[PDB]
RNA sequence: AGGUUGACCUCGGAUCAGGUAGGAGGACCCGCUGAACUUAAGCAUAUCAAUAAGCGGAGGAAAAGAAACCAACAGGGAUUGCCCUAGUAACGGCGAGUGAAGCGGCAACAGCUCAAAUUUGAAAGCUGGCUUCGGCCCGCGUUGUAAUUUGGAGAGGAUGCUUU
RNA sequence: AAAGCUCCUUCGACGAGUCGAGUAGUUUGGGAAUGCUGCUCAAAAUGGGAGGUAAAUUUCUUCUAAAGCUAAAUACCGGCCA
């Protein structure tokens, strides 16, 4: 941690402490990925296959469309994080598809 | 486990698998009475994970609801006020129909307890529930420590006070500067901020 | 229509070996 | 202002029973003390500083001692509770001095602790032995373990010669400088960048 | 009746000082339970996997032949989960599974 | 394989 | 005997064995629904008012509650209530008006249970019936009842002392 | 037999028509930053929510929703006793 320079204002303002370093909190863990979580989600997307919104962004991804494909993404989910998200999550499939053949 | 699969295919619910299974199901949940008893539950992760054992005294009880708006019951469907800008077509309930799900299946069955209910089909014209309900008379619920507190009169239609799942939301009881109204009960908080104090040495 | 005595007074098995390796003990503070 | 456009007089509060609510309340303090004796009426409370800026100059009671601060004055966390001593999952230590000023509470706490045995006719090691089982005991925590010193003290005597030189140029200038740095850093970061990029293209 | 008996012995055993695993041998049995099997499939321990074909919900099996396929075991979809349940002493078994037989099995 | 958890 | 004999699943019957609900009360409490007089010169935003009336549901309290919080600090640390914050931030035809929260002091303090794991060298769990009170049966349940774990962690190892 | 403490290579499952978005009604001091409900769309894995002015990019800080229980301090024109 960066001192803290002992000002009222300015950068790095702030009462100067010695700052400890700490062990990371186990609910902090949230959203790191597991080996099981990955076995049975790709399992259950070989099983399930895609939704119909999900086909359509990836023949417009295959069709190189991509602002198109991130316009209709983004009026589908939403958020344009989502959208972009959902972007490389399908171009990875499309990846791996092609990779595959 | 078999659930953590069932977890994550019911997460896909447009694809082709579950697409089907929702028709089908649709079509006989609509053949069937608006109220009826399920011999199992037809989601049994979901079930699981919102409180439901398979032991003598859980039951199931699935529904249909009407959805869409309210309508208020005037003659007509006029009023005869002052002019309100909007017709009744556009009149929305405050609850839920999940909550008013669980209101009729507890007043089916007044014997026993809503525990909680979930989603399972929906079409047009209705929503698709089903309710957990505890025995609080079975002496299995009763010696059970994770279970006996719904025996305590305390209790008593939780659904028609809003005390499941689906009422604390409609309440709004969260944490937080966006719930400053209704995170400890709406008319109570409008109660305090509108009780005039007068103390003796003011 | 209340519970029974036994049955509002079992508990957990991990409560009662919390209870009976932890309790409530009987302790003062010098001053 | 006045606000009485609603119905005030069906939600006006008096309060001609605040000292019998003060009885009964002093009643309850009673009926939990001779519950409680020996122990002390409250627990065991930490010692923390106040948010925000306005505040950060005093010190307080806490809600608990944290993990952290338990482990490094050798209090099991299931033992805790049990011999009086609060305990608080969410707060942190984030610097070294409120984490050894409140270790070094709970070593006062735990050598002024006497712990009687769950069974009297079989003691064991870490129960107080019967002959040091009798002192002067205390029955107020919030009292015998109260925050000393909240605030710093504001007068000290120092010589003239170790009066310090001070910040060159002046502290109002310190001031105006570091608020001007806070103020252009992002425009610092800019130019530095297409200096470089500019360096870079016409070397 | 037989778990009874062999608690019988086991006590005797005890009694008479000696460890449970002196008078019990380790035993051969079909597994079963729909986790339990899911379980052993995802360890690569099952050897045979056996599947209900009228299992209600169908979603409770319908990973399962994808699941056994991706392990490498072999499976197959049975008629009767009624039929499997007279194998495990049940009404109803949705899957069985055998993992390790007897040498002269 | 996949395990949920370490096993005794 | 196989045009037979059964196993399940689902749906029914019974004045079947044993239970439970209704109504009253409703000052306080949890929700739903919901005005107008009034105050704005009048008056469709607004105000009265998220009130009165109406409807459903509890208890001696209810409700809330152990952060998908507040913050921006040298950081506080479940919920509830009092004082203050504060008639303040903010909202408002043609303006009448409306109006919180963090911190801070105090009262009172208390923490936890599941789902997502294979017990798999042994459903170890439970309702009911009959008991000679030792137990024995009809069953529930593997589409999962016990033990273990809940993020503050835990699971697996190592390690040597403590505890009931 | 259970239980606690100390250390660690590794592992560390965590709630979906839900969150979120648009629209409509209602509500709020949150008529630029509020909550609730209906319809349509509809997720993710260091992910998600929040950080009271809309958006993109790069950071940071805090928690860990969509399951649940729990006394006290608080209210009391009903009932009983004083």
């Amino acid at each position: 941690p960066v001192e803290r320079t002992g000002l009222i204002r300015g950068l790095n303002k702030g009462h100067k402490t010695t700052r400890r370093v700490l062990k990371e909190r186990p609910s902090r863990r949230k959203g790191a990925q597991s080996k099981r979580t990955q076995f049975v989600r790709s399992l259950i997307r070989e099983v399930a296959g895609l939704a119909p919104y999900e086909r359509r962004v990836i023949e417009l991804l295959r069709n190189g469309k991509d602002k198109r494909a991130r316009k209709f993404s983004k009026k589908k989910l939403g958020t344009f994080g989502r959208a972009k998200r959902k972007c490389e999550e399908l171009q990875r499939i499309i990846a791996e598809s092609r990779r595959a053949h | 486990g078999a659930l953590k699969y069932l977890e994550e295919l019911s997460k896909k619910k447009q694809s082709d698998v579950v697409r089907f299974l929702l028709r089908v199901r649709c079509w006989e949940y609509r053949q069937l009475n608006v109220i009826h008893r399920a011999s199992r539950p037809s989601r049994p992760d979901k079930a699981r994970r919102l409180g439901y054992k398979a032991k003598q005294g859980y039951v199931i009880y699935r529904v249909r609801v009407r959805r869409g708006g309210r309508k208020r019951p005037v003659p007509k469907g006029a009023t005869y006020g002052k002019p309100t800008n909007q017709g009744v077509n556009q009149l929305k309930y405050q609850r839920s129909l999940r909550a008013t799900a669980e209101e009729r299946v507890g007043r089916r069955c007044s014997n026993l307890r809503v525990l909680n209910s979930y989603w399972v089909n929906q079409d047009s014209t209705y929503k698709y529930y089903e309710v957990i309900l505890v025995d609080p008379n079975h002496k299995a619920i009763r010696r059970d420590p994770r279970i006996n507190w719904i025996c305590n009169p305390v209790h008593k239609h939780r659904e028609c006070r809003g005390l499941t799942s689906t009422g604390k939301k409609s309440r709004g009881l969260n944490k937080g500067h966006r719930f400053n109204k209704t995170r400890a009960g709406r008319r109570k908080t409008w109660k305090r901020h509108n009780t005039l104090s007068l103390w003796r040495y003011r | 229509r209340r519970l029974s005595k036994e049955d509002a007074s079992r508990v957990l098995e991990k409560t009662k070996k919390r209870l009976t390796h932890f309790p409530q003990r009987k302790y003062a503070v010098k001053a | 202002n006045n606000h009485f456009r609603k119905h005030w007089q069906r939600r006006v509060r008096c309060h001609f029973d605040q000292p019998g609510k003060k009885v009964t309340r002093r009643l309850a303090r009673r009926a939990k003390a001779a519950a409680l004796a020996p122990r002390p009426v409250d627990k065991l409370r930490p010692i923390v500083r106040c948010p925000t800026v306005k505040y950060n100059r005093r010190t307080r009671l806490g809600r608990g001692f944290t993990l952290e601060e338990l482990k490094a004055a050798g209090i099991p966390r299931l033992l805790a509770p049990t011999i009086g001593i609060a305990v608080d999952h969410r707060r942190k230590n984030l610097s070294e001095e409120s984490l050894a000023a409140n270790v070094q509470r709970l070593k006062d706490y735990k050598a002024r602790l006497i712990l009687f045995p769950r069974k009297s006719n079989k003691p064991k090691k870490a129960d107080t032995p019967k002959d040091q089982q009798t002192a002067e005991t205390t029955t107020s925590l919030r009292t015998s373990f109260g925050v000393e010193q909240p605030l710093a003290p504001g007068f000290t005597e120092i010589s003239k010669s170790e009066i310090p030189a001070g910040i060159e140029g002046g502290a109002y200038r310190a001031l105006r400088k570091a608020r001007s740095d806070a103020r252009l850093v992002g425009v610092r970061e800019k130019r530095a960048k297409e200096k470089a990029e500019a360096e870079a293209n016409k070397k | 009746q037989e778990k009874k008996e062999r608690l019988l012995r086991e006590a005797t055993a005890i009694k008479e000082g000696k460890k449970k695993e002196d008078v019990s041998k380790k035993p051969y049995t079909v597994k079963y339970g729909l986790n339990h099997v899911v379980g052993l499939i995802e360890n690569k321990k099952a050897s045979l996997v056996l599947i209900a074909n009228d299992v209600d919900p169908i979603e409770l099996v319908v990973f399962l032949p994808a699941l056994c396929r991706k392990m490498g075991i072999p499976y197959a979809i049975i008629k009767g989960k009624a039929r499997l349940g007279t194998l495990v002493h049940k009404k109803t078994a949705a899957v069985v599974a055998i993992t390790e037989v007897r040498s002269e099995d | 394989a996949v395990s949920v958890r370490k096993r005794a």
